């Protein structure tokens, strides 16, 4: 996840 | 009368057929997908092989193409599976699977090459000497729609500075609470840009007019441009929804060659359409048919990204496996 809480590069699971 | 074949409608898979066409006509992606070493793969659970199969059929079938092995391979198989996930998650599921499968091969790193960018965000204290910088990789850009007339306004919003002051004062740890700014700039923009339009909020759908162009210049949002490679982007695909959140019909518009000759991909019916239908008629307004995802290709990378694909780009091992599958079933 990015600084702005949006999803970033790749798979990162649930917040 | 198109030259392009459609995807079967096999349940409420929402954005999936639109995305599959979108990725299929990312020809550089497509060729790298063909190279994945899936000979040892278990078909009933191999998403890299199921994507190879879909692309093979899109390139070679004259009849609409099914996807049941693909939705099985990633396990979304209940009535409303696709309505509990969104298009960004399915993008990540497909791209991450194929990225991993190319690790260690001749096409390793194709997914980052096509789709990874870098940004930097910062917190700068206004009144003491403290700054925090944060560089990170991104894939898509989620653009805010509500209260934005056009894509330029959204990018401006994306990188707009935020005041951290008064009640939301930033704590600079050693410095205690401090007034600060937070800001964002893009370091790079990848060859293929997937812009995700935030029309579906929370559950609602914004149907407001949102203008997006055929050529999209983005140099203004980089921290440092260069000349002889401006961040000038060409519109490739417009993924469209019709409805008011509740279910809806999904279609994608594409000019697969990048030449501005548009087609509408409506599951099994691929038909040819005006540029106006693909662009301005999907702006929305107050119609509830409108873009939720845009694909742009960097002008300097277009010939590269949309390189011609021939039958010789699909290995024999794969072709034979897929045709053998067809023999069995018949």
């Amino acid at each position: 996840f990015l600084x702005n809480x949006x999803r970033g590069y790749g798979l990162c699971g649930k917040k | 009368h198109t030259g392009y074949v459609g995807l079967k409608n096999q349940g409420a898979t929402c954005y999936m057929n639109s995305l599959l066409q979108t990725l299929f006509f990312t020809n550089q992606l497509r060729k790298a997908v063909y190279m994945m070493p899936t000979e040892g793969d278990d078909s009933s659970k191999s998403v890299p092989l199921a994507l190879q199969r879909v692309f093979y059929e899109l390139q070679h079938s004259d009849k609409p193409v099914g996807t049941k092995k693909l939705t099985k391979s990633f396990g979304w198989e209940t009535l409303d599976s696709f309505m509990q996930h969104d298009v960004q998650e399915l993008c990540r599921v497909l791209l991450d699977n194929v990225e991993n499968k190319m690790k260690g091969t001749c096409v390793e790193g194709t997914i980052p090459k096509l789709f990874r960018g870098k940004m930097v965000s910062y917190i700068q204290c206004k009144e003491v000497d403290y700054r925090s910088d944060r560089r990170e990789d991104y894939y898509d850009i989620q653009l805010s729609i509500k209260g934005k007339k056009n894509i330029f306004e959204s990018f401006v919003d994306y990188v707009a500075v935020e005041q951290l002051d008064g009640d939301n004062k930033y704590d600079a740890g050693e410095h205690g609470l401090q007034e600060a700014e937070k800001g964002v700039k893009f370091l790079t923009l990848p060859p293929v840009l997937h812009l995700q339009l935030m029309r579906f909020m929370y559950n609602i759908k914004i149907n407001d007019r949102f203008e997006f162009p055929e050529q999209l210049p983005l140099d203004e949002f980089l921290q440092k441009t260069d000349p002889k490679d401006p961040a000038n982007y060409i519109l490739h695909a417009v993924l469209v929804h019709s409805g008011d959140n509740h279910g809806g019909h999904y279609v994608v518009y594409l000019n697969p060659k990048g030449d501005g000759k548009w087609c509408k991909f409506d599951d099994d019916v691929v038909s040819r359409c005006t540029k106006e239908e693909a662009i301005e008629h999907n702006y929305g307004g107050h119609h509830c048919t409108n873009a939720y995802m845009l694909v742009y290709i960097r002008e300097s990378k277009l010939s590269e990204v949309l390189q011609a694909v021939t039958d010789h780009d699909i290995p024999q091992q794969l072709v034979e496996r897929l045709q053998e599958e067809k023999r069995i079933e018949a």
